[PDB]
């Protein structure tokens, strides 16, 4: 939601819908220029907040754990999934070959 | 714009005096103009409007949704032709081409209500009564009877304002 | 739209005067229009609507849920045929294909209530009484008797508003 | 739907006038419809409903818990057969297979109350009295006696609303 | 369910008119049903309930704590036998095995109060009086005497509500 | 449980009518039950209770502190013997061994007050008077005299509630 406006009056539905589309196209900087808004006749702007946010879906470590489990069940080092430095890479191939295969 | 004239008020009131006093006739003439104006209409026939336009945008809203026909439109004083757009109800124009950025200048005829709805005609009669009886008070007690008046809103008596708001544009 | 006419009010009131005064008949004519409008209906027969559409979306809602039949629909002025959609109650159209992005233009006939429910017919009678007796006041004390009126809401008397809200669209 | 008719009100009131006035009979006819509607029931016999469905979900709730039998159901216009589901009270359907994702379309017959409970029948009588005596006021003092009326809620007199809410669906 | 009938009210009131008016008898019939329903009981004899179940959980609560005997239970339409569970008071079933995950379907007979307690019988009489004397008002002053009524709660007169809440289930 | 009977009220009131009216005798019978219940006692003789138990914990509290003797106790349906615990006043059992984890099931006889204290007997008489004189009002002015009633709390008149709370369990 971008904005909430509120009244105790009853408003003509067709004109209300038109007004919503005018405000939406005018205020966005991509579409339109206008930015100040003047309310009259008692329309009130209602403050609100994002009651549930994408920020709380910090899955990132849990899925990483599952990837490690899968990678571990076969027994392939992560350096082979990434590629690292030389000192990492050349011994890890021998690790993978000798221990697993 | 005339929402009522003397005969409409005479029917509503049931008046049988042979004529209105100048008070009532002036109040009728003011009431027409005020209700004309609180709706946000105006009594002009042809209107000229200047609109900021951008190539990202091709719906444009005319300033008065009763607009009945566009009669010229031009961009940066380059004229464009009626095949290049479509005009829909409530004064919506849809461009069939993405416009050059800058100012659009458009002429249109704005029409109005037809016929005037009976609820506006009533609300006008109630406003004329409101001024005529001088009911802009909180109470009166002449003799023994006594009355308390509405909790008026925007200074407009509350029982009138609902009918205005059912039509109040924007 | 007529929710009541003179005979309906005459039955409700039990009036035996041979005719209504012009006051009552005008108030009936305004009451029909106001209750028509506060419900958010309108008295048009054929309606034209323009809808923004996206390929991700294939349910679309018509502007008036009493819509009884779509009679043309087109996208970007490319016409499409009645096999390519299905029309359900409350004015829901379900597309059977994912649409090209852009504007959809549709014509439909909007019908209405039938038959008019008896509760609306009563509420209209109570509104006509409300204006006719001039009960837009907070109190009166003519003679000895005395009354205090409802705590009106949106300026509509509270005992009327429940019946409107039971039908008030959206 | 009839919760009361003239004989029920005549029993409640103890009326011995030979007939009701048209006022009372209209108020009874409106009261049936209003109480029908405030409960959130409707008077349709066969109902059609469209439901969004997902393979993760196999309980689905019908729109009216008095639904007595499903008579068609289909998914993406692929019909499915009565062995593939079970229908429980309060309009709960349990699928015995995990559905393809998309829209489900179902027809069912919605039944109603039977028999109409005596408390609704009383509440209807009290509502008819409420409109008939015009007890939508805050006080009256005709002559010497004097009364103050209920603190009405949702505009419905408080002593009625408890009986509605004991049944008000959802 | 009958908490009172005409003889119970006749004893409470001390009435010596030879018969009740239809008003009182209808109000008694409604009062039985309303108090039946505000307690959250119902008058069904056999009840069917569907419960979500998980292997971690083996106490399950029946929907009505007066349940007197389970008469079928099944999981995923696999039936299980009365040695595999124990049924305790207030409708608690304890499984003696950890269940397969999914839906449990159970039939039981729900019984009720016996005998009906004297406090409910009184509260019903006071409710019948409340409607009969029309004491749903805030004040009255007929003649010289004058009274002010209770601060009702949930629209139920406060002096009644305590007795309901002492039994109000859940 | 009887806190008062007719002779106790007759002594308190000083009544010399030869008999009570059925009103007073019903109110006495209800008053016994209500005061029984607001204290949180009940009139059962033998009680069965199921307790969650853990090896870390060996004090357990019985559900009713007037419990006079445990008559069976068992854990996981393994019975245990009266040497393995001690039972103290206010229904406290102390285990002399650390229990296996799980559910304990115990039977005990709950006794009660003896003798009934004179303050409860008085409070019951005052409650019977409260209902009998219909003093559930805020004021009365019959004739010239006038009274204003207590600021009741939990709907119980304030001058009664202190005596209840001096005994109200938990």
């Amino acid at each position: 939601i971008g904005l909430i406006l509120e009244t105790d009056e009853i408003l003509n539905k067709k004109l209300r819908e038109r007004k919503q589309e005018e405000l939406q196209l005018d205020y966005n900087p991509s579409t339109g220029q206008s930015s100040v808004l003047i309310l009259d006749g008692g329309m009130k702007a209602k403050p609100y907040s994002q009651i549930s946010s994408f920020k709380d879906l910090d899955f990132k470590e849990d899925i990483a754990g599952f990837n490690k489990s899968i990678c571990l069940a076969f027994g392939v080092p992560q350096v082979l999934i990434d590629g690292g430095n030389n000192a990492n890479i050349r011994p890890n191939i021998e690790l993978f070959y000798y221990m697993t295969i | 714009m005339q929402i009522i004239t003397a005969e409409d008020y005479r029917l509503y009131g049931g008046l049988k005096r042979p004529e209105l006093e100048s008070g009532v006739e002036m109040m009728i003439t003011a009431a027409n103009a005020l209700i004309t104006s609180l709706l946000g209409m105006d009594d002009a026939d042809a209107v000229d409007q200047l609109i900021n336009t951008k190539p990202t945008r091709k719906k444009y809203f005319l300033s008065s949704p009763s607009a009945t026909s566009v009669t010229k439109m031009t961009i940066n004083d380059k004229e464009i032709d009626p095949e290049q757009y479509k005009l829909y109800s409530d004064g919506v124009i849809l461009l069939k081409f993405s416009p050059p950025e800058g100012y659009m200048d458009v002429e249109y005829t704005q029409g109005g209500f037809n016929p005037i709805p009976e609820d506006l005609k009533l609300a006008a009669c109630m406003l004329v009564d409101h001024w005529h009886k001088q009911d802009y008070r909180q109470a009166k007690t002449i003799g023994g009877e006594t009355v308390t008046f509405n909790n008026t809103k925007s200074g407009i008596p509350e029982h009138i304002r609902t009918i205005i708001e059912v039509y109040r544009r924007v």
